[PDB]
């Protein structure tokens, strides 16, 4: 009869025929990931082509129902999600060119092998050949060689490809009534039609700048401390007044600073909170790791894992004969099938990763009651944030003492809390200016603020201005230094990490206030608290049915992303860094004073 | 006295194949001895929810006829086999009256009714113009008209085929695994009641 009932019946037919097909595609992807064999690659490609063709035909059918004649918010949300053209609005030649460009960038990044000139008989791939060198070497020219050689080969291959990529993606986005591809990425946070809780695509950039302006003093103090310690590690290269050299940050790109914890530790003489040896002494299997994670999630009141999870997940490396991807991934395959693919070792990192991925699984299980096309996070930030809050809670010394993994006579003084907070800052605070600068640069590239002949002059200028990191030697326009990273070369949004980082501490303050923790925020553990789990699960059960602003009201009581919980989390470390920076100079100069 | 001629509950519960929920099988059970304690004391049933009568006095009471309706649904759809419920199964496939006397027995059948490729031998009705009357069977395969335009017998736009297949894989969750449901309907009519329980010696 009416248009709304027609759309509801069409959505019922869609959910019905898109659930089994998504399950087939996800099962084929799982069988490829647990068994890397060429027939599994072919089965994955066939299932993916069937899924994409079915989505094209259903979007084509879906557009015939106009949006403004539908008043139910959930039906309008599913119809908005389905009616996106994607690349279908673009011409078939240009769509094939875009798909070819994406595939060849994926192959160039995955099979990129770089080694030293005049010694070409064997070469090292990025993982783990170059990762280990970047994370563990203490030699200036070796890290400089690895960094410049990988950006030479990868950037000089990827620069014309990226120049084609920006034009094709802008053409596709403006064909979809967006300003640019950056507006297309910012449309994930767009809320329209809800009174008061509306969020605009243009408000995202303003909110990110407004939060980063409050990030900036803490990052400046952390940068000054890291500069002083790296000056101690490398005596003559680092200037007291200038930026940090790019190849010394502990990672390939400067994404995280967590590999500088050995060099920049405050109190090395004091012990660490490493629990690896304790699990080795008690012979903790990976099954025991996941069962302890399940005990954590049942202590907070969330549902425990299904029988199909324990039967069908791969929680251990299979062996030499069977090949599998080593990256930890939680899979929502569909039809109530939830699995974790992790090559779990007996380490703290794998235990925290088990908590993180089971948090992903809990988030996926919570919105299983929702319709199929609404089975996602409210935005891209929440899905990662709910795993990172479990990583926060499990890493606390109270949780380790509670489960017996840490000695009950371990002394928790202020120095261990300072060095733990510094490790968490190197992981968490250090990625924020890099993430913000990368997304702002990509937004200005898509918007046309930066011409193609001026991409790198602006980019290093942005890095000196925001991240406080200087290039070792100048790069011309033959280089493509951003696209050496996984997310930018493979068409992924990058603001999800910034939003994830702020949502992480907002959720942490909300659940710790729910759990009635009476101390510092970093000493807070959300186990044994049914009300914290209930406050979490109220948002978790919604999925994408409600706006992310309303979900954030449901958890923290605020309608917008907020920066104060992060600053409250690192406040002991902030006071300690302000005490330690009396003699040194906070801030950097954008000039070429150390080296260029 | 000594009792023989038990009611054929083996051909209902232990059947090699069950019907689809749109075409649910109805078996009329008459003139035999119905021993209900064999069913109640079984550990193989997940749901044994009886409405209008208790299972303990079933083996005592006597009824004129017993209607055994058998079908297969999903795990999350077992709750809709109840008086007063709402859903695809209750509205469009199998409707129970509000004044229902009988028992709803359901059990997981992932072992039998799921194959690795996917068992699509079980269809449900997804669309009908109106809700079903209680104990009604709809086996029509006429194209559902959701729009003003005539379908003309072809599945195009706003015109859908009303019967849709279940996807049953053994790796599915418990809310998507197949459940065999047998509904027993007990009525007393003015004819002499012949389906009686076993009498103790
Ligand atoms: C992985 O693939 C090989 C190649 O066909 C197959 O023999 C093996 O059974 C597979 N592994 C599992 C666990 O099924
Ligand atoms: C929107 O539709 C859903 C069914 O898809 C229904 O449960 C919900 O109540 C509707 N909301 C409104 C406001 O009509
Ligand atoms: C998708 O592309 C078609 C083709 O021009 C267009 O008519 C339709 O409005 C587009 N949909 C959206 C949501 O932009
Ligand atoms: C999950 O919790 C329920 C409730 O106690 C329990 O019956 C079930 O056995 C648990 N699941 C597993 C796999 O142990
Ligand atoms: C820890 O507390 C003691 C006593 O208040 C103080 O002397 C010391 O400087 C503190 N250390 C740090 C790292 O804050
Ligand atoms: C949480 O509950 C378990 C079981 O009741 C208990 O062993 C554990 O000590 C509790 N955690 C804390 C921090 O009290
Ligand atoms: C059906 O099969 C089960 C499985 O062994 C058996 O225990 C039972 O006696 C059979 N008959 C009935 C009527 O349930």
């Amino acid at each position: 009869s009416t248009i709304e009932e027609q759309a509801k019946t069409f959505l019922d037919k869609f959910n019905h025929e898109a659930e089994d097909l998504f399950y087939q595609s996800s099962l084929a992807s799982w069988n490829y990931n647990t068994n890397i064999t060429e027939e599994n690659v072919q089965n994955m490609n066939n299932a993916g082509d069937k899924w994409s063709a079915f989505l094209k035909e259903q979007s084509t059918l879906a557009q015939m129902y106009p949006l403004q004649e539908i008043q139910n918010l959930t039906v309008k949300l599913q119809l908005q999600a389905l009616q996106q053209n994607g690349s279908s609005v673009l011409s078939e030649d240009k769509s094939k060119r875009l798909n070819t460009i994406l595939n060849t960038m994926s192959t160039i990044y995955s099979t990129g092998k770089v080694c030293n000139p005049d010694n070409p008989q064997e070469c090292l791939l990025l993982e783990p050949g170059l990762n280990e060198i970047m994370a563990n070497s203490l030699d200036y020219n070796e890290r400089l060689w690895a960094w410049e050689s990988w950006r030479s080969e990868v950037g000089k291959q990827l620069r014309p490809l990226y120049e084609e990529y920006v034009v094709l993606k802008n053409e596709m986005a403006r064909a979809n009534h967006y300003e640019d591809y950056g507006d297309y990425w910012r449309g994930d946070y767009e809320v329209n039609g809800v009174d008061g809780y509306d969020y605009s695509r243009g408000q995202l950039i303003e909110d990110v700048e407004h939060t980063f302006e409050e990030i900036k003093p803490l990052y400046e103090h952390l940068h000054a401390y890291v500069r002083a310690k790296l000056m101690n590690a490398y005596p003559s290269y680092i200037s007291p007044i200038g930026c940090l050299p790019a190849h010394l940050l502990g990672d390939m790109w400067g994404r995280f600073w967590t590999n500088l914890y050995s060099l920049t530790v405050p109190f090395g003489q004091k012990p660490n909170i490493d629990v690896t040896d304790a699990m080795v002494d008690q012979a903790w299997d990976a099954q025991r790791i996941f069962k302890e994670a399940e005990k954590f999630f049942v202590s907070v009141g969330l549902p425990n894992m299904t029988q199909g999870f324990w039967e069908n997940s791969m929680l251990t490396d299979p062996g030499n004969v069977q090949k599998a991807v080593c990256h930890p991934t939680a899979w929502d395959l569909g039809k109530g099938d939830f699995r974790i693919l992790m090559c779990t070792k007996v380490t703290m990192d794998d235990f925290l990763t088990a908590h993180h991925e089971m948090g992903h699984i809990q988030y996926d299980m919570a919105y299983a009651a929702q319709p199929f096309l609404l089975r996602n996070g409210a935005n891209e930030g929440f899905h990662e944030a709910v795993g990172e809050i479990m990583s926060l809670s499990a890493a606390t010394p109270k949780h380790l003492k509670s489960i017996g993994l840490l000695s009950p006579d371990f002394q928790e003084d202020n120095e261990t809390e300072i060095n733990f907070l510094l490790k968490q800052a190197l992981t968490i605070v250090g990625t924020l200016p890099f993430t913000y600068m990368l997304e702002k640069w990509r937004w200005m590239v898509f918007k046309g603020e930066i011409p193609k002949d001026q991409w790198m002059k602006k980019w290093w200028e942005m890095k000196r201005e925001i991240v406080g990191v200087v290039e070792p030697v100048p790069h011309d326009e033959t280089y493509c230094d951003p696209a050496s990273l996984f997310h930018v070369s493979n068409d992924y949004s990058f603001i999800r990490y910034y939003t994830r980082t702020l949502y992480q501490f907002q959720f942490q303050e909300a659940l710790c206030q729910a759990a009635k923790h009476e101390g510092p925020l970093h000493k807070c553990d959300i186990s044994n608290s049914t009300e914290a789990g209930q406050k979490l699960f109220n948002m978790l059960r919604l999925g994408k049915s409600e706006p992310w602003t309303l979900a954030l009201e449901n958890v923290v009581g605020a309608k917008n992303m907020n920066v104060r919980p992060l600053l409250n989390y690192f406040e002991p470390l902030f006071t300690w860094l302000k005490d330690q920076n009396k003699n040194s100079f906070v801030g950097w100069s954008t000039d070429w004073s150390p080296y260029a | 006295p000594n009792i023989t001629n038990l009611c054929p509950f083996g051909e209902v519960f232990n059947a090699t194949r069950f019907a689809s929920v749109y075409a649910w099988n109805r078996k009329r059970i008459s003139n035999c001895v119905a021993d209900y304690s064999v069913l109640y004391n079984s550990a193989s049933f997940s749901t044994f929810k009886c409405y209008g009568v208790s299972p303990t006095k079933l083996n005592d009471l006597c009824f004129t006829n017993v209607y055994a309706d058998s079908f297969v649904i999903r795990g999350d759809e077992v709750r809709q086999i109840a008086p007063g419920q709402t859903g695809k199964i209750a509205d469009y496939n199998y409707k129970l009256p509000d004044d229902f006397t009988g028992c709803v027995i359901a059990w997981n059948s992932n072992n039998l009714d799921s194959k690795v490729g996917g068992n699509y031998n079980y269809r449900y009705r997804l669309f009908r113009k109106s809700n079903l009357k209680p104990f009604e069977r709809d086996i029509s395969t006429e194209i559902y008209q959701a729009g003003s335009t005539p379908c003309n017998g072809v599945e195009g736009f706003n015109c859908y085929f009303p019967l849709q297949s279940y996807g049953f894989q053994p790796t599915n969750g418990v809310g998507y695994q197949p459940y065999r449901v047998v509904v027993l309907s007990f009525e007393l009519l003015h004819a002499p009641a012949t389906v009686c329980g076993p009498k103790k010696s």
